[PDB]
RNA sequence: UUGGAGUAGGCCAGCUCAGACCGAACUCAUUUCCUGCCUUUUACCGGAUGUGACCGUGAGUUGGCCUGAAAUACUCCCUAAUCUUUGGAAACUCUCUGGAUAUCCCAGAUU
């Protein structure tokens, strides 16, 4: 049937960084979530291997995209 | 080809699966009611010379006389049958008939059927205007027995007792409920032996009400408060009395 | 209740059924080691 | 036999988080010992045993924990009887539950007060009918 | 029909509590005593001690995986004499 | 197919060689006693011979009771297979043959 | 929240005589205003089922054959189905010709034996004609026996001729069982047997006291006869070894 | 006329089973309805703790000693490897 | 010499069938015994020690005429009069299955005892079926005009040693599914053919109360017939003998219909023994595959004589 | 869902087990005592205590009977649209590290 949802509802509106593929890292603040485990988050910040961090704000992280997730606070 | 025939014929005589013990047996199967008619009729009062090889076994059947005076009194036919047929065992020279049943009942139809009785014979009796019973003993002592043949073989029975069944409110035992066992050809029971019962909410229902003057009315257990099995047991151990 | 299973080991936090040691319990009870690892002394829960 | 492993239930007393002591209590007859008898059926594989019953023990409710004879003559249980069980949550998670029961009659209450030393649950059973009696005042006053 | 779920993502879903080494399919593997399961085998771990392929040892904590990049979950020995592992037979 | 000694093939390439305890609809297996091999290729140089020869060590770990999700699963093959009677009526006495008998 | 049976939905049949149809009248506690007679009978009644509940016993029965089942499987008997009182008919006449031939085998023809079962000496006897032929408890028992079912029959067969109606059967049937002590010398060869008498006369007073309440009168007409047939099936079932 | 009801809720029973005493039909037909005691497990795991998350008000409200020794504790974290120490209170006689 | 073996008895009589004995097996490591009755029995016995019954076997529905042990004494192989065979299981004392496909009476089979498992039952409809001891439809069946009473398997597992009433031994094979040759010579019935041991010899004794020795071998001449033993008359009955061979290959043993069993000497044809004991016909007459002394002769008078040979 | 294993319903008879409750029902006899009534015995009174028989019961198994079914159907036990199956795959090079060490090559890591 349907899939059950992620427990993540103790997650949300925290801080929190997710890293996915391409050794992305981006550290932002959960805004919501899907079945598919399509994450929309706030305020993010775009990390590469190089230790840049840049701001985008909104972005959005489909269920593939996502590998690793660690709450920050 | 003679020797394969005898030897064929010789294996299957002594190695067929119908012949282990060396006969082909059968199951012992019942005779018309009409044989020990006649032989009852025959044998009279054994008062003839023919029937001296009979007298030994005969008065030694006295022995078993009170197992069949049990079975024939277990059997007795209810008050609403005008009449019951038994299966009895009887021996060949007429000396014995045991009648070879069990009086097996529904526990609900038996109650029922008896509450119904109660019911209908109470009706009667303030019914009837002056009850005459039967004198005792019914027949005088120097008439000869009464053969079933000449008196009773084709006499209709008259009217047994029964309750009028309303067709309506009664309707789920009204079709079946003074049969002699009741249900014995329906899917209500295992088969002829009639051994197990099953039956429906209405028609359990139905019973439950027709046995209203016998069922009891207690629902609580806590009525049987110190008059229950283990308060008498106790009193009679203590010698008092509740 | 019905009846007791023997094992080798209860560990803590669990309940338990000792056999042998009921000549001196009347009302309530603590049972401890001989002798502690550190020599220790040894207290008792309040009465029941 | 049970439908859990004796093994497995040792094991499981080798973790002591996941791990829960209670103890049923509430007033007389109010379905202590019946809660544990369907605790007991769920686990034990006693049917079997149980549905050979004939005549009037067909009907006689189990009571696994009433085992003293004066529990089974006078129909009430007297002694705080423990058990200890292997039951599942709806995770699919065995937990072992080491559980007392406890009698309900206002008499023998202090077996009561001897399991609320022991455990650190308490489950009032409470008949729906007759609802809050003086031993379910007792036990609730004495549980907070 | 009713659906019916594996008899390892039981034993996975059983395994809460206590502590299993999940190895992902990036070669890094962390052993920590799970916190929740799901379904579709997304597991949160607390106590997650970390080590990477490449050498990178580390400690983290209250660390979510999706089922879909898990490799391979080890649990403990005890839940192998499980009650699930018992063949039913009504 | 289950509690059969088997050894199973990764994506990786890893085997793992164990008592196979129980499958589910999407092939995640869950396997008892576990042992993973690794057949890495190293080739080892010796001091007196210019050729290296390449040999592939086997290095072993065990790890128990392991759950493997059926994605990464590759391949299988069974390395080793597992691992009332009443009393009648007969009666035994000693007794003898009898009187010879002629021929 | 019927009693048993009438709350389940299945079961096995019992016998007719294992129906006890007013057990419960008397294991309930006795309704107000009543005579003392009928207290008595409840209170003698209530004995017997303690006194039946405390001598329960387990004999452990496996080496028991069937009398009928046994003889079945001879050539001697045969089986067959017929009316229930033909079988009477011949069951009387058969215990009449048995308890005939031995009276005529001991050269006793001086006593007659008449179809009711009465023994009377035909003509005035010498001592040593009285000395031969006293007779025992075994014969005297087998022949009051065989009277009380020869009164039966003979009020079923009397139905079954037109003389008497069902509900006349009925109370004839309730009054032979009810009066097994005046209708049959059966107590002077087996004196422990008043005890059955005694357990009708306790039923027919809760009978009746039910019975003739309200519109009904008094007299005749009480044809519930199932509890004393019971207790001469019981008498039966012990008196057979 | 009960065959079609509980098969349109997805409750199935042998059919011999459906014939049976009302009150033994209705345990059978509760028991594949709401299945075992699940929610009383799950009641008792949300809203009574566990020995180690208990036994620290067990010591602080029954226990007589000073809570800063290492038998406080090993009766506090509930250790496998402390010292034995068990607070017994109920005695159970044997069979004879 | 009083006794030299291990039995606590020098004669032991099992009892305890309520019909007739036909066939009597030992188990290959001479340790377990195994009795089909006309009772539709199998009794199960030890041969070591008190000897108790340990076992019997249900299952059959007529007169059970043959069974074999496993290679390891674990199967058992039960032919029976209700046209069936069955294989069952002592380690639970139940039945694992029957072979179906005959329509009369089956009175022998064979198993191999080293080969490959195939059961060969001859039965009197004129059939010799090879079955697999897993399947229980018929691997093959090879059709003849007589009722076959008598069936061997060969050393190398493909020739097929039927008798039948038509008098004369027929080797048949199983791959071109026809006979190879007949030893003819016999007068009457045959009824049991047993290979030697090491496997250049075979017994053969009919109902013409005769027992004759024939050759294996490959190379022999055109009358492969070594010799005719004598002494052994057949009863009233026409009882379906069973004899054996010792397990050095030079005794002969075969029941007769006095009761006696008779041991004539294989090398030279001297009666070595001529053992009373039974009422009525001895059916089965086997030695302990061992090598021991001991012998057994089971007989319709419903028992078994277990016996030393000092 | 499958493989193999199987086989209908009713009735009849044998054998073995079952008392805890075989039996939601209920009789009789009896040993050793105590008591009642009694001229004596049988037949009794009514409590204990054991011990037998009888009227019945269940489950298992075996053989037969009756009617159908006919190699049937049924039953048994058992398991291509985001997270497992319709692949972001494949391919090779660069860089770094280790062995060799002047290189080629190879492992591992990365693009």
């Amino acid at each position: 049937m349907a899939p059950a949802q992620p427990e993540l509802k103790k997650y949300l509106d925290k801080r929190l960084f997710v890293e996915l593929n391409g050794s992305r890292r981006v550290i932002g603040v959960l805004r919501g979530y899907d079945v598919f485990l399509n994450i929309v988050l706030d305020d993010a910040v775009e990390e590469r291997p190089n230790g840049e961090k840049v701001k985008l704000g909104m972005v959005t992280i489909r269920g593939n995209s996502v590998v690793i997730l660690e709450p920050l606070e | 080809a003679q020797k394969k025939k005898e030897w064929l014929r010789m294996q299957r005589n002594r190695f067929g699966e119908k012949r282990k013990g060396g006969f082909v047996e059968t199951q012992k199967a019942d005779m018309p009611p009409e044989h020990l008619r006649k032989i009852v009729k025959d044998i009279g009062d054994v008062s003839q010379k023919k029937y001296t090889s009979d007298k030994r076994s005969y008065l030694g059947a006295l022995k078993f006389m009170p197992h069949a005076v049990l079975k024939l009194l277990e059997n007795m036919p209810m008050p609403w049958e005008a009449a019951r047929e038994v299966k009895v065992l009887y021996h060949v020279n007429g000396c014995l008939t045991l009648v070879n049943e069990i009086p097996r009942v529904i526990e609900p139809v038996f109650f029922a059927q008896w509450g119904s009785m109660w019911r209908t014979m109470r009706k009667e009796k303030s019914d009837r205007r002056l009850f005459k019973r039967m004198r005792f003993p019914p027949f005088d002592d120097e008439e000869p027995p009464l053969s079933w043949s000449e008196n009773i073989e084709d006499v209709e029975p008259l009217e047994p007792i029964q309750m009028e069944l309303d067709e309506d409110e009664d309707a789920a035992v009204y079709e079946w409920f003074y049969d002699h066992q009741p249900l014995i050809d329906t899917p209500h029971v295992n088969g002829p032996s009639y051994k197990r019962w099953n039956l429906t909410l209405p028609q359990m229902a139905n019973l439950y009400r027709l046995s209203e003057p016998l069922v009891s009315d207690v629902v609580d257990p806590n009525y049987f408060y110190l008059f229950e099995l283990k308060s008498f047991l106790t009193a009679k151990a203590l010698n008092v009395a509740l | 209740t019905r009846y007791n299973i023997p094992t080798d080991g209860v560990p803590a936090g669990n309940f338990v059924l000792l056999g042998g040691v009921d000549n001196s319990i009347v009302k309530t009870a603590t049972i401890v080691d001989k002798k502690f690892d550190n020599g220790e002394d040894a207290y008792v829960f309040k009465p029941l | 036999p049970v439908y859990f492993d004796r093994g497995f239930m040792t094991d499981l007393m080798n973790f002591p988080e996941q791990i829960r002591n209670i103890a049923l209590a509430g007033h007389l007859h109010h379905g202590k010992t019946a809660f544990m008898d369907m605790l007991v059926l769920e686990t034990h594989a006693i049917q079997e045993r149980l549905d050979k019953r004939t005549g009037k023990k067909r009907d006689e409710q189990l009571r696994y924990t009433d085992v003293h004879v004066i529990e089974r003559d006078r129909g009430l249980s007297i002694k705080a009887a423990p058990m200890s069980l292997v039951l599942s949550s709806t995770k699919g998670k065995s937990h072992l539950f080491n559980i007392i029961d406890t009698p309900g009659h206002v008499d023998f209450v202090d077996e009561v007060a001897a399991a609320f030393r022991l455990v650190d649950g308490v489950c009032l059973v409470v008949d729906v009918v007759e609802g809050v009696q003086v031993n379910t005042e007792q036990i609730i006053k004495h549980a907070v | 029909m009713t659906s019916s779920i594996g008899i390892p993502i039981k034993l996975l879903n059983e395994a809460q509590g206590h502590i299993v080494t999940l190895e992902l399919t990036t070669g890094q593997t962390y052993r920590g005593k799970l916190i929740e399961a799901e379904d579709n085998m997304n597991v949160q771990l607390k106590d997650i001690t970390v080590t990477a392929r490449d050498g990178r040892v580390s400690h983290l904590e209250q660390i979510y995986i999706r089922g879909s990049h898990v490799r391979f979950f080890i649990v403990p020995d005890m839940l192998r004499n499980a009650p699930m592992f018992r063949s039913r037979n009504v | 197919y289950i509690n059969w000694r088997m050894r199973v093939t990764l994506n990786d390439g890893r085997q793992m060689t164990g008592q196979m305890l129980a499958f589910d609809k999407h092939m995640n297996l869950v396997l008892a006693d576990t042992e993973e091999f690794r057949k890495t290729k190293r080739m080892q140089a010796k001091p007196n011979s210019s050729t290296t020869q390449t040999l592939i060590q086997e290095e072993k770990r065990t790890l128990g009771l392991t759950i493997v999700r059926g994605a990464n699963i590759i391949a299988l093959s069974v390395e080793s297979p597992p691992p009332t009677l009443t009393a009648g009526p007969g009666v035994a006495r000693p007794a003898g043959r009898g009187a010879a008998a002629p021929i | 929240w019927a009693p048993y049976p009438f709350d389940r939905r299945s079961g096995r049949m019992v016998r007719a005589q294992d129906v006890p149809l007013i057990k419960h009248w008397y294991l309930e506690h006795c309704p107000p205003k009543q005579p003392v007679k009928v207290r008595v009978s409840y209170q003698k009644l209530l004995k017997t089922y303690v006194l039946n509940e405390l001598h329960r016993k387990r004999p452990k029965s496996m080496q028991k054959q069937s009398l009928l089942r046994t003889l079945k499987q001879t050539k001697f008997f045969q089986q067959t189905t017929i009316d229930w009182v033909e079988a009477g008919l011949q069951v009387c006449r058969q215990g009449f010709n048995m308890l005939n031939l031995l009276i005529h085998r001991k050269n006793l023809t001086y006593l007659h034996l008449d179809y009711n079962f009465n023994l009377k000496p035909v003509k005035t006897l010498t001592t040593k004609e009285r000395k031969k032929s006293r007779f025992g408890n075994a014969f005297h028992l087998m022949r009051e026996i065989l009277r009380l079912t020869k009164l039966i029959v003979d009020a079923q067969v009397q139905y079954r001729l037109g003389n008497i109606d069902a509900f006349q059967l009925a109370d004839g049937i309730h009054y032979a069982f009810n009066h097994v002590g005046q209708l049959t010398g059966m107590y002077r060869y087996k004196y422990k047997l008043m005890h059955q008498i005694r357990s009708c006369k306790d039923l027919k007073h809760l009978i009746y006291y039910r019975f003739n309440t309200g519109p009904v009168g008094k007299g005749p007409g009480c044809g519930f006869w199932a509890p004393s047939w019971r207790v001469w099936l019981f008498f039966m079932r012990g008196i057979i070894p | 006329d009960l065959k079609r009801t509980l098969s349109k809720l997805g409750i199935f029973l042998k059919p011999s089973q459906y014939k049976a005493d009302p009150k033994v039909l209705m345990k059978l037909v509760c028991e594949q309805f709401f299945g075992p005691s699940t929610a009383f497990v799950d009641m008792v795991i949300k809203h009574i703790p566990s020995p180690l998350e208990a036994a620290e008000k067990k010591l602080e409200r029954y226990y007589t000693g000073p809570l800063d020794t290492k038998i406080a504790e090993s009766m506090k974290n509930c250790d496998q490897n402390g010292p034995l120490v068990v607070h017994v209170t109920k005695l159970f006689n044997t069979i004879d | 010499t009083p006794r030299t073996s291990n039995l606590k008895a020098p004669l032991m009589e099992l009892s305890g069938h309520t019909g007739e004995i036909f066939t009597a097996k030992f188990d290959p490591t001479g340790t377990l015994i195994a009795s089909g009755s006309m009772d539709r029995t199998i009794m199960l016995w030890r041969v070591y020690g008190d000897c108790e019954n340990y076992g019997v076997l249900n299952g059959h529905k007529a007169a059970i005429l043959d069974l074999q042990w496993s290679r390891d004494g674990d199967i058992l192989f039960s032919a029976s009069a209700d046209m069936h065979l069955a294989s069952w299981d002592l380690t639970t004392g139940q039945r694992i299955r029957r072979y179906i496909g005959h329509e009369e009476i089956i009175n022998a089979m064979d198993v191999t005892q080293r080969g490959e498992e195939l059961l060969i039952s001859g039965s009197d409809d004129g059939t010799i079926g090879i079955w697999d001891p897993r399947t229980k439809n018929a691997v093959d069946y090879i059709e003849t005009d007589f009722p076959i009473t008598a069936v061997a398997v060969s050393e190398a597992g493909n020739e097929i040693y039927s008798g039948g009433i038509d008098n004369d031994i027929k080797v048949w094979d199983i791959r071109k599914k026809a006979v190879v040759h007949t030893m003819l010579g016999h007068n009457d019935t045959i009824t049991t053919l047993r290979v030697s041991p090491d496997g250049q010899q075979l017994l053969s004794y009919a109902m013409d109360s005769t027992a004759r020795t024939w050759d294996i071998r490959p190379f022999a001449p055109t009358d492969r017939h070594i010799r005719t033993f004598d002494g052994a008359p057949l009863g009233l009955e026409k009882n379906l003998i069973r004899g054996s061979w010792s397990k050095d290959g030079k005794k002969i043993a075969v029941g007769a219909g006095d009761g006696t069993v008779v041991i004539w000497g294989s090398d030279t044809g001297k009666l070595l023994y001529k053992l009373p004991g039974h009422k009525g016909t001895v059916n089965c007459a086997e030695f302990a595959p061992d090598g021991a002394p001991i012998i057994l002769s089971a007989s319709s008078d419903r028992t078994m004589l277990l016996g030393e040979l000092i």
